[PDB]
């Protein structure tokens, strides 16, 4: 079988570089040659314990693109009046008798990992567990970088915004750090700096990174400008006002950008990316979202289908 | 074309005359006005110019330009003669025109005019909102 | 391709009479000869930004009757604690990379039209935008009138109820006014009269209409009695009490109705139509709802399938 | 006074001058600009006028002036002396500058340009929003 | 004892011209000569079954200015044991064994009147019952007119805004119609016209009234310009915008106003009175609100004391 | 009349050292010799646009201890007519015609200051405006320090906890900086450090301050240990656990504390002060809270009486 057949997809730290490359290669194939009946007769649970419309639609679309059937729910409503007094363990023990795979998003860290201990031979795919992991986001990010840059090695990658609390940038950094010669530029206010443990991981690997106060300091040498939302609910509104300008992008900021440079953003971008960026050849956040379909198909295909995709 | 009695704002940083007209509602009068942006500027590289007849600017009003044209020259004219030239100096308070950057400030959508204490710093000007008492760089306030 | 292939379906005022006839003819065909695999391998977004169970089930049923897959959501919950700070533009920009068509209902007028500016080559079908348009309701109404009356020309059409605020009667009037020789009877309290701009449109077209205080004034000559819900939340309860009787129908009111007359109502009818009407041969509101399936299939088929239906 | 080339729009009503510069971005250029305001021309309320250097405006660009300044005249300059007089007609689309008065219209707070349709009535003019498809008197639209 | 001693205060329709004059004369006396101990040792129930902060604070302040103690509640979407099960009748039967007077506001018409049937010898004062009555608003309105105009007869009174649904303007019109020689000017869109029953009442008393489409038509002659909010909640947003301009008042409109003319508004006033009116000598809506204190004091004093030495 | 008569109390930045001393001297006098009739016949508005039970009960108790009457509201997610539409300006314009003073707490910064611009001659007392000021907390804090230490100069004051977001510690630091020879010890994680503008203010006045990572470093010298809650709401739960131990105080930590040393905390104190501290003679947070009564009485008395015979 293929290396990922019947494996759980929980954390980027459990996927090797060969695993990542396999998912991306499979994604490229399906994009080029769709296989609308590959997962015919599979039933997949779309379990959004925490609601996330954008991520759920992406995942369920990917299921249907391979011909699978979908059952599911979306809570976030059930919370503390009772939520569900039933353990997650029991919920999974039940649901894993119904379906062929579980895709789940949950507000507590570790939830997907816990699921695997109760799902039997039913694979669990983590669609996000608290501030921990979100590997399918990282997989579509990587696929998008590889497609637009031709490689995942020797790149200049800038990450901007809330580097402190963004699970998505933590995970992308770990992922890119599995490849060689990548250089990072971290652009964040002090209250939102890339955490020390990420920097330490880079140090062990002998990977170069530098801190920068603004985007213009490095705009002329970056291949990927990866922007993130500033969880403004964390900051004082006056504090937000004062640092806002350093993590916002507009079209005029792009004058000296390389021709190959792409601007990514896991969305929503409401504050950080002006709409005049949208029609530059650098804007690639919507194409990025579109690649979620192919990355998520590849993962479902690899995990549910014994033989590799052609 | 030249003027008999009134006020001439000269050496206005280019493309700014229009702004000055907006912010300070200078066109809200019946008096004759003459304007030039990016003009024949011997005395500059690129500058703007505004003429307003039968109207005069007090010291404070002149100072309110300091943030938008700190090297302008305001001319007071009567009987065709320039009777006085003054340069904008940094005011201690700026009202009406600026918007507090704090989105939680009471000033937004309430029937009051904005108001900021002004104080010069090395490399910028600090502006402190009368209402929320938060202080911002003029670059932050002026941004929006 | 067929005239409607890959077109957006936003407003009745953008559909010609030939367009309307094409949708209805296609609907007649599919009713007679179902095509359960026509849209196999299409994925359609069912986007109910404003919740509407009856309209959503009708639309999603129509999608499945042609073999399409469905992803979607229903909000109305997200409102003003944040709702979604993300622009509709961005939501559509994202979703249009996932799906082959978007069916959407929204509380703001113009929302579907805005969608088309961001959906790329992905068709948008308007399932209702505020007090503006609801063209698929008008299409199932028209199909129902054509089926039961044999024509859309030279009819006597009575509309009763809240003519002021009913988007559905405004749209049906505009639609019927594209055909010839139709005569209208408007039965509404003064606070709820058919708006002047509709009357003016009829005047330009030289179409006859008259005002009537009650249903009995015209019951003997109407071919279609189209009833609407009185949005009682607008009126004072005492005001509602005093005009109630003029826009309520019971079976005994039907004594002198033509044999061919049908009573339509877009539903719910809880107040206006007594349940004793239900078993008269004139009650046709449930058959009307049933025709929503065929009108909505026809529209999806025409928009997503290059070649005309046989 | 005169400019070698570019454009001069004249016979703008009083207190409509500055609004054109505002609405139509009429002064937003590194090219040279000279404007005259509350100028004497003939009538008691008199006139405003504008002049623009090295830039020309299309026939469609002229037409947007209709709603505010019906009686104007746009003028091309190629050497020193004029070439052709121009007059704004009612356009079929007024885009970008108007704001839909319908507070529930999707157009508000979305990355789209406003767009309306025009048609005459007794005592007013109806404007119809591209988005919400609602139709209002210009007197309603022109007060927001 | 005084004609209002131990009387219920429920409806303007139950108060004679003499009753109105007695309340107003008493209000003027307490305004000039406060009696902070008049109601010492009285306990008054402030029962807002329907919340109304402005009306409640006004009424409770009045109670304290006469030295009374206050107990009560303001109710949102709730109740403890056991209303929503317990009748209003039982609630009043209980509370009337506690207190010396009951001030109540309620969402249903007739609630205060029903209360009088269960409160024994405890007087009930109606602080508003649904779309029915609000007599202490009318008393404070009348006190303000009398104080600023010196009389309640032979006045020119314009009413502007939502005349169809404003219980406050219906009540003020009824009250003013108990005096002689008043003339009314009604300025409202057709959809929100002063109701016919009001017009009939004026006709029967030979009281002159006329419709006008603009404030400008009446400004030169008006003594009292009474503005009322638009209940836009019942209206389409498009509709509310098309006839906004007809009831907006700004300072420029007062150019030819009589020296004596006052602008009244029961408040809140957003979208109707521009803030620039506030500084003119005609703006009297805040003074009107302040007059609520003296009108409500007079009522409590008259009702709870046999004879007032003032 | 006294320097605070009819003055608004909005910001600590508006109160001089002499003003502070006057409030404190008056508080000591009323504590020793209560004047339960001082404000007889005064009516005070307790306006909590933002709910705060502890602060409201404290303030209302103060009002009653001086014999004043109280009207008001506490607001959750609501309002009656017509705030959320009606401006704060109009609300104050109304309420200031009712009452003799307004105590208000509000979620937006500057709200109390704006209120003074509409309240005419009615004094406004700020019970807290967003992240801006809370001057009566600072007054009660200062009263407690003075009462227990006998002075407000030449003190060693440690502040521990969330120094970045605590408006209470910013205000207390500003206040203490109006006196001489005070030395500060700031004990906070880097993410929650005392803001630079505070540090600059101390630098400009030649006031000594230093950072310490543990309470143990300063315990032997501290006179006042002021603990402040951690706004963990802004923080990751993992983050809140990694630096919990740095601001937890327990009885064992007080072993080498000076005899005079007091522990203060504006409350609530969960997770910071172990309950075992409560019984030590240093625990003074409940006494601090009780002191709110005398500080707030003094303020009301000074503001509402020309001259106080005490
Ligand atoms: N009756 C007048 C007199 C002067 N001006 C204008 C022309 C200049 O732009 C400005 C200053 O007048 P000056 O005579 O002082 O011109 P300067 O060359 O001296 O200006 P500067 O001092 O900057 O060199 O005022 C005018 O419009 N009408
Ligand atoms: N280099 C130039 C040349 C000409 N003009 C303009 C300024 C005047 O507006 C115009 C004058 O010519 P007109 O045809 O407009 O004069 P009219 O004939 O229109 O005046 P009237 O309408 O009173 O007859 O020339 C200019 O601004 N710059
Ligand atoms: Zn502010
Ligand atoms: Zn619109």
């Amino acid at each position: 079988a293929n290396p990922l057949y019947q494996k759980h997809i929980i954390s980027i730290n459990d996927l090797s570089r060969d695993d990542l490359n396999l998912v991306l290669a499979t994604a490229a194939k399906l994009k080029a040659n769709p296989q609308p009946e590959l997962l015919k007769h599979k039933v997949i649970a779309s379990c959004f314990f925490e609601a996330s419309t954008r991520t759920r639609l992406s995942f369920e679309t990917s299921m249907h693109r391979l011909g699978a059937s979908v059952v599911g729910f979306s809570d976030s409503a059930n919370t503390s009046l009772g939520k569900k007094g039933e353990t997650l363990a029991d919920t999974i023990s039940v649901i894993s008798t119904y379906v062929d795979a579980i895709v789940m998003r949950h507000p507590q860290e570790g939830a997907a990992r816990l699921a695997t201990e109760f799902s039997g031979n039913v694979p669990v795919l983590n669609a996000g567990d608290g501030s921990n992991q979100h590997p399918t986001q990282t997989l579509l990010d990587l696929f998008t970088i590889q497609e637009t840059q031709g490689r995942l090695d020797n790149l200049h990658v800038a990450m901007v915004g809330d580097l402190k609390y963004g699970r998505t940038v933590h995970s992308l950094t770990q992922a890119l750090a599995k490849f060689d010669g990548n250089r990072f530029y971290f652009i964040a206010p002090d209250a939102l700096a890339m955490p020390q443990y990420i920097l330490d991981m880079l140090d062990e690997k002998g990977i170069a990174w530098s801190l920068h106060s603004s985007i213009e300091e490095v705009m002329a040498e970056v291949d990927i400008l990866y922007m993130t939302r500033v969880q403004k609910e964390r900051l004082d509104p006056s504090e937000y006002a004062n640092v806002k300008a350093q993590f916002v992008l507009r079209a005029s900021d792009l004058h000296n950008a390389k021709a190959n440079m792409k601007v990514l953003h896991p969305l929503p971008r409401v504050d950080e990316i002006a709409t005049d960026v949208d029609k530059t050849p650098h804007a690639w956040y919507f194409q990025q979202a579109g690649n979620g379909i192919f990355a998520r198909q590849a993962l479902l295909a690899l995990v549910l289908n014994r033989d590799l995709v052609l | 074309e030249a003027i008999k009695r009134g006020t001439v704002i000269d050496h206005i940083p280019a493309q700014i005359g229009f702004k000055l007209l907006s912010l300070f509602k200078l066109t809200e009068t019946d008096q004759r006005i003459t304007i030039g942006l990016n003009l024949p500027s011997g005395e500059m590289g690129r500058k703007d110019l505004i003429k307003i007849e039968n109207t005069f600017l007090s010291e404070d009003q002149v100072d309110q330009l300091a943030l938008y044209a700190p090297q302008a020259t305001v001319n007071r004219i009567d009987n065709y003669e320039v009777v006085g030239k003054s340069r904008p100096s940094l005011p201690e308070r700026i009202d009406n025109v600026l918007v507090c950057p704090n989105s939680n400030c009471i000033s937004h959508a309430e029937p009051v005019s904005s108001s900021f204490a002004v104080r010069k710093r090395a490399n910028d000007i600090a502006l402190k909102c009368k209402y929320c008492e938060k202080e911002f760089s003029h670059n932050v306030v002026l941004a929006n």
